[PDB]
RNA sequence: CCCGCAGAAGAAGCACCGGCUAACUCCGGCCAGCAGCCCGGUAAUACGGAGGGUGCAAGCGUUAAUCGGAAUUACUGGGCGUAAAGCGCACGCAGGCGGUUUGUUAAGUCAGAUGUGAAAUCCCCGGGCUCAACCUGGGAACUGCAUCUGAUACUGGCAAG
RNA sequence: AUGUUUUUUUUUUUUUUUGAUUUGGUGAGAGG
């Protein structure tokens, strides 16, 4: 139910950063971020139609760490809903608790906000919400309860995303550990790398 | 500015006094993201100058397409040998839902959004074809009031 | 320095369409500003001016 | 073609038969080795194609290929078979690792589909 | 085995030749031995500095040779120092007093032999043989050659069944005996096999 | 359901990597074996093992079975000179279709209403179980059938041309 | 007068264009 293995391999294999380090130490410095896993890493042939797609696919999975089925169900859940289809699929993935809470700062990586969701470290409206995947809505405020406050690793995450740029449509008090989830992104807020498109046509086959 | 996408490339033979001339043929596409489109089919006896070729001939005799936005401007039937084309304008968002040698044409075409089957043959080349005049064949709606006599509003 | 006097969001990226740390490596998406980079994306003169 | 057609005699459905009738829609079926042996298989290829005619459960007699390296079945030996034909006559295969039928000595890759259980250590 | 040599076809005309020596009889065998050696000791040295031709010339009990390479620098080395050394191995080799003389190859590119060596080189260092051939190709053209053509043979990126390419461009005329036809051949001694690489060059037609 | 206790502790496999099809190398002789369709005879990315990778994941494969792809029974939506496909040719009952004008009818057709079309299910907006599945409020839908009141271009009936 | 009379895999991927050859103050001395 998890990716337990290689983080930097992952990021490899995509070509990309995909952020599944904190950001103290530069990607390049840990691995060999442009060089693909494995005995056959420094031969690249052109991918295929249906290559690239998928490529897309797990790269959009990887990054949030959302299994095939659950990935699925949310496309399909896209798709229900109105509006447009790989929109509304990045909005989803973006309102996951452990996302949320790691766009605000609580969590180093993803991983961390998820373990930290996981271990009711943090409350959504005053309510001890352990799921990761949990959709967080607008206007619910989402903090870390005072158990998991004194935690030296939430205040180094904190620091982190301070470095890091603050996203428009959360707003996050680093004194009180607590942020307004404001509105669901819009797609010109997330990263433009994503083509939402290829995951979309490859559930379309 | 120019995107250009090989379909496909396909080894063709002539048998000769000796034995068998191998060759190679190169059937690519290319558009500008807009209406402008152009297939060219190259041929030569290695595979790298056939698609050369080809591209030389697609960036020559490149055809317009009205494009509404990111989509078609109405369902159009597109034929050309034995690959017979449907295409259907779709909402935003829904990507270009065809399949193989259409899928390309499309996407340099920048068209964004299709629901697109090729009933019958889909030999790429002749699909390709068919796909091309398919879209050459759309009318505007602004181009429709020209033809009829009526302003954009009257149609609709 | 991030985000020192010789800053990258205040001013601009130091080599031409591109973000200095990491994304934008062609000519498709100029001005997209990630997280991971606080960087704006234009030319290597525009940092003269501003 | 013509709609008035139609309407006198409506369209008739292709009716296809199923590849593998001795299951009669069953996964599986159980039976026994009426005889084990080798078979020449057709051109191309060449090779000892190791195969067993099969007395079955529901009463049909079929003859069921033995995939793997190697196999314990004899006469009499009480087999469960799954369907699938080897590219003459035979459609079905013996599940290895199911009732008498042994798993594959030695094997450590694709074990499931060879009914060996996973290596120790 | 169908083809004249080119060179060897035109060594009355338009080519001239290597060893160049006037012997009785008695001491002729003994002088062309003494040449093969030498030849040959020269080829294992100068591997590494592009040596197209050595042209040995024995006056009066003394053998003068002559190398053509494309870099004296690393033939010569320091002045005179690394000749120097060549040529008392020369002597020996011989046994008589020896002379080396060094001619600088104006155009390696346009020197059919020294093109094969690099063209060999390449394909032992795991290059596609094809884009070498282009380049060898191309390279000529461009430095004036009225043509060129080459060939490879023989295991070609490591195939079982072997085969020969071969790109031309311009103009090469091999009947046509007042052409200048420098021809020359290699060979790649690469993991699956040898790759044998001939080249011709044209640099144009004589007039006499 | 909540609180406390200890300590990374008790918790990852299955299939695949010739092309289709995401993933490649080395070591073991048309045998042993593989196979869904289209390898193996001594350098096998196709057999078996290894290392490396890819895809799924408390599951993963295989088999069986249904629809799909299959516009491959084509109502939507195919064809028949040569690819399968024009009766050897006619007459002709039933059947299908029917030039043009006016009038009338109102069967078909269309419009509106009424009754019904069980609940659940599906779909939309909500609510409740920490989320989800699940449960659940209200709607929409259930393409229909019947009846009543209209419309009369088209098709039909009847009457005259 | 006559030829389906010795078949076996002796196997299908390019270059691609898109961008340039890189040296700031201080002080001293000479020529006109
Ligand atoms: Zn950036």
């Amino acid at each position: 139910a998890r990716y337990l293995g290689p983080k930097l391999k992952l990021s490899r294999r995509e070509g990309t950063d995909l952020f599944l380090k904190s950001g103290v130490r530069a990607i390049d410095t840990k691995c060999k971020i442009e060089q693909a896993p494995g005995q056959h890493g420094a031969r690249k042939p052109r991918l295929s139609d249906y290559g690239v797609q998928l490529r897309e696919k797990q790269k959009v999975r990887r990054i949030y760490g959302v299994l095939e089925r659950q990935f699925r169900n949310y496309y399909k859940e896209a798709a229900r809903l109105k509006g447009n289809t790989g929109e509304n699929l990045l909005a989803l993935l973006e309102g996951r608790l452990d996302n949320v809470v790691y766009r605000m700062g609580f969590g180093a990586t993803r991983a961390e906000a998820r373990q930290l969701v996981s271990h009711k470290a943090i409350m959504v409206n005053g309510r001890v919400v352990n799921i990761a995947s949990y959709q967080v809505s607008p206007n619910d405020v989402v903090s870390i309860r005072e158990k998991a406050k004194k935690q030296s690793r939430v205040k180094a995450a904190l620091e982190l995303a301070e470095q890091r740029e603050k996203p428009t449509w959360l707003e996050v008090d680093a004194g009180k550990m607590e942020g307004t989830f404001k509105r669901k992104p819009e797609r010109s807020d997330l990263s433009a790398d994503i083509n939402e498109h290829l995951i979309v046509e490859l559930y379309s086959k | 500015e120019l995107q250009e996408k090989l379909i496909a490339v396909n080894r063709v033979s002539k048998t000769v006094k000796g034995g068998r001339i191998f060759s190679f043929t190169a059937l690519t596409v290319v558009g500008d993201g807009n209406g402008r489109v152009g297939f060219g089919y190259g041929k030569a006896r290695e595979v790298p100058a056939a698609i050369q070729k080809a591209m030389e001939k697609a960036r020559r005799n490149m055809i317009n397409v009205a494009l509404n936005n990111g989509t078609l401007q109405h369902p159009v039937k597109g034929v050309h040998t034995g690959s017979r084309v449907f295409m259907q304008p779709a909402s935003e968002g829904t990507g270009i839902i065809a399949g193989g040698a259409m899928r390309a044409v499309l996407e340099v075409a920048g068209v964004h959004n299709v629901l697109a089957k090729a009933y019958g043959s889909t030999n790429p080349i002749n699909v390709v074809r068919a796909t091309i005049d398919g879209l050459e064949n759309m009318n505007s709606p602004e181009m429709v009031a020209a033809k009829r006599g009526k302003s954009v509003e009257e149609i609709l | 320095e991030r985000d020192g006097l010789f800053c990258a969001r205040i001013f601009g990226p130091v080599k031409d369409y591109e973000c200095l740390c990491g994304k934008y490596k062609r000519l498709k998406h100029r001005g997209v500003i990630c997280e991971k980079c606080g960087v704006e994306v234009t030319q290597t003169k525009v940092r003269r001016e501003r | 073609a013509t709609v008035n057609q139609l309407v006198r005699k409506p369209r008739a459905r292709k009716v296809a038969k199923s590849n593998v009738p001795a299951l009669e829609a069953c996964p599986q079926k159980r039976g026994v080795c009426t005889r084990v042996y080798t078979t020449t298989p057709k051109k191309p290829n060449s090779a000892l194609r190791k195969v067993c005619r099969v007395r079955l459960t529901n009463g049909f007699e079929v003859t069921s290929y033995i995939g793997g390296e190697g196999h314990n079945l004899q006469e009499h030996s009480v087999i469960l078979i799954r369907g699938g034909r080897v590219k003459p006559g035979v459609r079905y295969h013996t599940v290895r690792g199911a009732l008498d039928c042994s798993g594959v000595k030695d094997r450590k890759q694709a074990r499931s589909k060879y009914g060996v259980k996973r290596p120790k250590a | 085995g169908q083809k004249v040599h080119p060179n060897g076809i035109r060594l009355g005309i338009v080519k001239p030749w290597n060893s160049t020596w006037f012997a009785n009889t008695k001491e002729f065998a003994d002088n062309l031995d003494s040449d093969f050696k030498v030849r040959q000791y020269l080829t294992k040295e100068l591997a590494k500095a592009s040596v197209s031709r050595i042209v040995i010339e024995r006056p009066a009990k003394s053998i003068r040779v002559t190398i053509h390479t494309a870099r004296p620098g690393i033939v010569i080395g320091k002045k005179g120092e690394d000749v120097e050394k060549l040529r008392k191995v020369v002597a020996d080799i011989a046994g008589v007093p020896a002379q080396i003389n060094i001619a600088e190859v104006r155009k390696p590119e346009l020197d059919a032999k020294l093109v094969a060596d690099s063209i060999t080189s390449q394909l032992e260092r795991r290059v596609m043989f094809r884009r070498a051939m282009k380049r060898a190709v191309q390279n000529a053209m461009r430095l004036g050659a009225k043509g060129i053509k080459v060939e490879v043979s023989g295991r070609l990126g490591g195939a079982e069944i072997a085969r020969t390419e071969w790109y031309r461009e311009g103009r090469v005329p091999l009947h046509t005996l007042r052409a200048d036809i420098d021809y020359n051949t290699s060979e790649a001694h690469t993991t699956y096999g040898v790759i044998g690489v001939k080249v011709w060059i044209f640099k144009g037609e004589i007039l006499g």
